[PDB]
């Protein structure tokens, strides 16, 4: 009853490590990981937003959620490919 | 045939399901634009790092096809990583092959 | 059907030497085998009163994995592989 | 490197299975142990094996961690055998008997 | 920002204790533990109603929260007083 | 009885209580009963730490209720104890209790 | 540069109190300095994740329900400050 | 009277006690210059640096019961860092 997110998954793999390919058991695992932190993330978007008496969760409440929930270098460049693909995504 | 907002925001995940998934679990009224193109380029990044670290885990054993013993060691080698996922159980990933001093001989 | 009793015992010493071994440790005394089964059973009584819970919840009879992955996580456990 | 006393053993022993990922305790007498702990709870109640995988990978990843900790403790008595006391502190500490 | 229930934390205190005071800052505590209670037993009835693809929190939720959350023995009476009130309440629909 | 708490037996506002589920970013809809239930839970388990707390405090001729003895009340009880085990009570002080080995 | 070192501010006899509330009967002079080291690493943790939500919020006054949740961030409930 | 027997005497009256221990001004310093290094121009509620406070003491006497526990489990009486080391490491606060 979980997302699966092999697909993209996948094709992450091969952008970093075109060379090597990755077994059903760890994808699994990657499956598992992905939807955990999909809910840490907007468990904690959530409460911040409740918190604050706002009806909306965007890019602000994400944010900051990324910035409580992981450990320093992690968070840095999770704030900053965070921030790259909304840029993006607002000019393009 | 319309651009994905994947494609427009350079990501591989995908920021049209992230936007229902947000919505299907009622974290608020209301779930603004930006929110799932943001949480799906920190999903990807993540997911980026570990492969990346696992990939080379693979390598170091002689492998080529990436497996949860591989993640595991990925995980446990990197300090940050290791910190986030430290109340995580990877099943099949066994342990981070490590005796206390103590019990080495002299 | 049938009544299945002191299955503890089926955790044998020498499976509790190899999880020991796992754990890093070099000497055992004779006395942690019960001391295990004792911890193993508190732990599993628990996990599967849990499970079993979010199981009559939705009012099915048989057991699942997401039961259990919800169950562990209950106890502060987050289990990766069975979201399949 | 004292040459294969009990010691040289155990210490093979731990990089063995420090190196391996299979579940350690026998699978159908785990699952007797998970059945037979349910009869309480509830009759006619029935497990997927995933379900028993599943139990049985979280125990024995909780067993292992917990044997390092106790590890732990007993080193810390300037001690190389693990004992009961070990365990109960670890657990103390952990707060599973606090 | 928190919701006070001091009053009838303190109608509760004259049932069980007809003649204890409480003070200021015990008060403050009982809010805090009945907030806290309420988000836990919120909290996980919203995921039982996910994980179950239910729209709706009903006090079956709730009970099941109620037994997920408490120690053993202590569910076994918040459980009854909860049916209790269940049953009055519908019996006098 | 009038109120939905009164129609329930209960002290505690069932009213608030269905209004809090609602405005919580719970679920898409709350049941009547949900609330009911609710509130009848934080009343028994708030007079389960009134009665242990007003004991602790008469057991030190006081007649006031305190911190303290909200503390002395859910350490004391296995069952308060588990359930709070990551509370922490401002004000409360611990158990008084010192390990054998260390008395003379 | 300048000397920031706060952390000095807290007393040898604070320590050993806190230490007698938990039961200690004798303290070698090596955990007063170790005392500090994880205190300032605690309170760290706790006020870089209540100026977190401060600044989410847009304030630059840090208010107890800051420090409140940040606390639950931590695994640790705080009772008594939501008033 | 022996430091044993002061000791002890020091642990009955502060086990009884429920009162703050650390100087309220020295913890309020603390906690300024601690913020101060993350956002300049910060200003705390009062209460905000009491909560603080009654939550830094309570870890702090929890963690000494548990460091008292590996002291003991040593057959010593005398706390010292190794005993803070493995009861930080058990309650998983650091590697
Ligand atoms: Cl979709
Ligand atoms: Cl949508
Ligand atoms: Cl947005
Ligand atoms: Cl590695
Ligand atoms: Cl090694
Ligand atoms: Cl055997
Ligand atoms: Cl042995
Ligand atoms: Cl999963
Ligand atoms: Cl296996
Ligand atoms: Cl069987
Ligand atoms: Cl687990
Ligand atoms: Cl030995
Ligand atoms: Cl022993
Ligand atoms: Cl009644
Ligand atoms: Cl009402
Ligand atoms: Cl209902
Ligand atoms: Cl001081
Ligand atoms: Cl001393
Ligand atoms: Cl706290
Ligand atoms: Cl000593
Ligand atoms: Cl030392
Ligand atoms: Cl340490």
């Amino acid at each position: 009853r979980k997302e699966s997110y092999s697909i993209y998954v996948y094709k992450v793999l091969k952008q970093v490590h075109p060379d090597t390919g990755i077994s059903s058991k760890a994808m699994g695992i990657m499956n598992s990981f992905v939807n955990d932190i999909f809910e840490r993330i907007a468990g904690e978007a959530s409460r911040l937003a409740h918190y604050n008496k706002r009806s909306t969760i965007t890019s602000r409440e994400i944010q900051t959620a990324v910035r409580l929930l992981l450990p320093g270098e992690l968070a840095k460049h999770a704030v900053s490919e965070g921030t790259k693909a909304v840029t993006k995504y607002t000019s393009s | 045939k319309a651009k994905s907002r994947s494609s427009r925001a350079g990501l591989q995940f995908p920021v049209g399901r992230v936007h229902r998934l947000l919505r299907k679990g009622n974290y608020a009224e209301r779930v603004g634009a930006g929110a799932p193109v943001y949480l799906a380029a920190v999903l990807e990044y993540l997911t980026a790092e570990i492969l990346e670290l696992a990939g080379n885990a693979a390598r170091d054993n002689k492998k080529t096809r990436i497996i949860p013993r591989h993640l595991q060691l990925a995980i446990r080698n990197d300090e940050e990583l290791n910190k986030l996922l430290g109340k995580v159980t990877i099943a099949q990933g066994g342990v981070l092959p490590n005796i206390q001093a103590v019990l080495l001989p002299k | 059907r049938k009544v299945l009793r002191d299955n503890i015992q089926g955790i044998t010493k020498p499976a509790i030497r190899r999880l020991a071994r796992r754990g890093g440790v070099k000497r055992i005394s004779g006395l942690i085998y019960e001391e295990t089964r004792g911890v193993l059973k508190v732990f599993l009584e628990n996990v599967i009163r849990d499970a079993v819970t979010y199981t009559e919840h939705a009012k099915r009879k048989t057991v699942t994995a997401m039961d259990v992955v919800y169950a562990l996580k209950r106890q502060g456990r987050t289990l990766y592989g069975f979201g399949g | 490197p004292h040459r294969y006393r009990p010691g040289t053993v155990a210490l093979r022993e731990i990089r063995r299975y420090q190196k391996s990922t299979e579940l350690l305790i026998r699978k159908l007498p785990f699952q007797r142990l998970v059945r037979e702990i349910a009869q309480d709870f509830k009759t006619d109640l029935r497990f997927q094996s995933s379900a028993v995988m599943a139990l049985q990978e979280a125990s024995e990843a909780y067993l292992v961690g917990l044997f390092e900790d106790t590890n732990l403790c007993a080193i810390h008595a300037k001690r190389v055998t693990i004992m009961p006391k070990d365990i109960q502190l670890a657990r103390r500490i952990r707060g599973e008997r606090a």
